């Protein structure tokens, strides 16, 4: 059919608000019903999903840190630990600030000199 | 539902135990009230039978994920144990371990994963899971 | 046959792409028209249910085999992911990774293995497979 | 019982057998006379079907656990093969390997695990197992 | 005594001798008294180098470059592929499963061999 609603066997049920997984489809007597995402899960989009997504993990073993928690409609945001930096565009893993010129930053690396 | 099956997601832990924590979040599965997640530390089936249980543990470094089983009226034991040797890498290097086998479970019996360094198990989405299904 | 199951063999990709290629050759298994190998890149089940999906990837030389899932009307996600390291042996030094879990698949849903270094996955007979079976 | 399933325990191999030894001891499972442990070296299913076979081999010290299959009237082959890099550890470093897939077995067919270094496979409780189950 | 056995390229099944499939074809259904055994040609990448009665063909050997091998000779539907080391590499075994790299230092190697030496 149209936005904020999807189609099934022949009837169109509406999606679920960004923050609620899908439970059951709609019929000829009752419509699509949805319960909210856990207190560690989320769904950032008018979905029709049956399982929410789990909040991203800022595994400390990799040198990350919870930069910003995640609501029931936004995933968590990670960043390196002070003294660490990302190992590529996407901050997958962090490394300890190499020491011995210009210092380093959350994503920046340091540069030595005499 | 008629089929008894369950797949749970690993979760960090505030306590210090070497017994891994599992939460019914993410893309989890818990077929019905015949398999529950007792105290969030182990799976407990209600109907006696022959299940296939499994569990994958990913840690970032002699790391050993054991699947000790606790049955009613019997001292818990050991269903499986998978070892792994700590290899070097930039921060810690990741490693996954997979366990799985067919076992006879009696009602009220619980299974659980128990690692040697719970402070290394990486909890990133989809890295560490635990589950079982009834044949 | 009433049972929906499938086991496919890896095949040396040509598009040298992140997603692995699978061919219905060798000692493969495709129970019926309820599980197909769409575009030789993924398995797609027709009847909604609870399946057990698995896949083993052998490579050699932070190698990560993921099992991203794509359902109709939902952004594809992550069922499982297994990590591993590079053990400098002589030429490359092989390593195997195994994934397996119980997931709820709706009709038209497809599953696929997506690795970080597709140019390393070894395709020797019986090294890298992919499959599922409906509980 | 109606279900055909089997899970055997590895055993201290007499000596000189590239093919692993398994014993019906410990927390084993042998559903019925439809799966036997022929010569303590292999599992042999009686009713043709689609089974899910698996095996985990733990060793310490490019070690390869192969799951060669032998059917009646056909040269034995290779279902799966999992490779593993020797870990340079102090004494040796324990490592586990897991195999599993869905295969079509005809009556009288046997499956068995064959490793490259049988003198390394560790037999500690729950380290090395082997089993199958019929879908 | 009566001729108590099938022919060379056959196989007894159901108190009935049937014909085996020729190298290059996998068996699809056993044979009845009247209708012979129905076989079928191995797919691509596959093969069967023998009058078989197999239900799955074998997959063509893989000359994984990561190990230092190369496709010496493709494989037909009745012959497996043949691998060999890369120029400058040699086998670590007589069967040649993995390749190394000609050691320098006086018999020149051939990958399928090695480079002998002395001062
Ligand atoms: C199992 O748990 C007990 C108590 O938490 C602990 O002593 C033991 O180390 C664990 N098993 C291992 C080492 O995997
Ligand atoms: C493969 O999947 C992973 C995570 O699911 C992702 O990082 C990568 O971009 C994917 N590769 C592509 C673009 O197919
Ligand atoms: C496994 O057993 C076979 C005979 O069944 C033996 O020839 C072989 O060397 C062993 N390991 C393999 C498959 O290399």
């Amino acid at each position: 059919c149209r936005e904020k609603q999807y189609l099934i066997n022949s009837q169109c049920c509406s999606l679920c608000q960004p923050g609620q997984k899908l439970v059951s489809d709609c019929t000829e007597f009752t419509e699509t019903e949805c319960l909210p995402c856990g207190e560690s899960e989320f769904l950032d989009t008018w979905n029709r999903e049956t399982h929410c997504h789990q909040h991203k993990y800022c595994d400390p073993n990799l040198g990350l840190r919870v930069q910003q928690k995640g609501t029931s409609e936004t995933d968590t945001i990670c960043t390196c630990e002070e003294g660490w930096h990302c190992t590529s565009e996407a901050c997958e893993s962090c490394v300890l600030h190499r020491s011995c010129k210009q210092i380093a930053t959350g994503v920046s690396d340091t540069i030595c000199e005499p | 539902n008629p089929q008894i099956a369950a797949h749970v997601i690993s979760e960090a832990s505030s306590k210090t135990t070497s017994v891994l924590q599992w939460a019914e979040k993410g893309y989890y599965t818990m077929s019905n009230n015949l398999v529950t997640l007792e105290n969030g530390k182990q799976l407990t089936v209600k109907r006696q039978g022959l299940y296939y249980i499994y569990a994958q543990v990913t840690f970032c470094s002699p790391f050993i994920a054991s699947l000790c089983l606790k049955s009613p009226g019997r001292f818990e034991r050991i269903l499986l144990r998978a070892a792994n040797t700590h290899s070097s890498a930039k921060p810690c290097g990741q490693q996954s371990i997979h366990l799985g086998g067919v076992f006879e479970l009696q009602p009220g019996a619980s299974v659980f994963v128990n690692v040697t360094d719970p402070s290394q198990v990486s909890h990133g989405t989809g890295f560490t899971s635990f589950g079982l299904l009834k044949l």
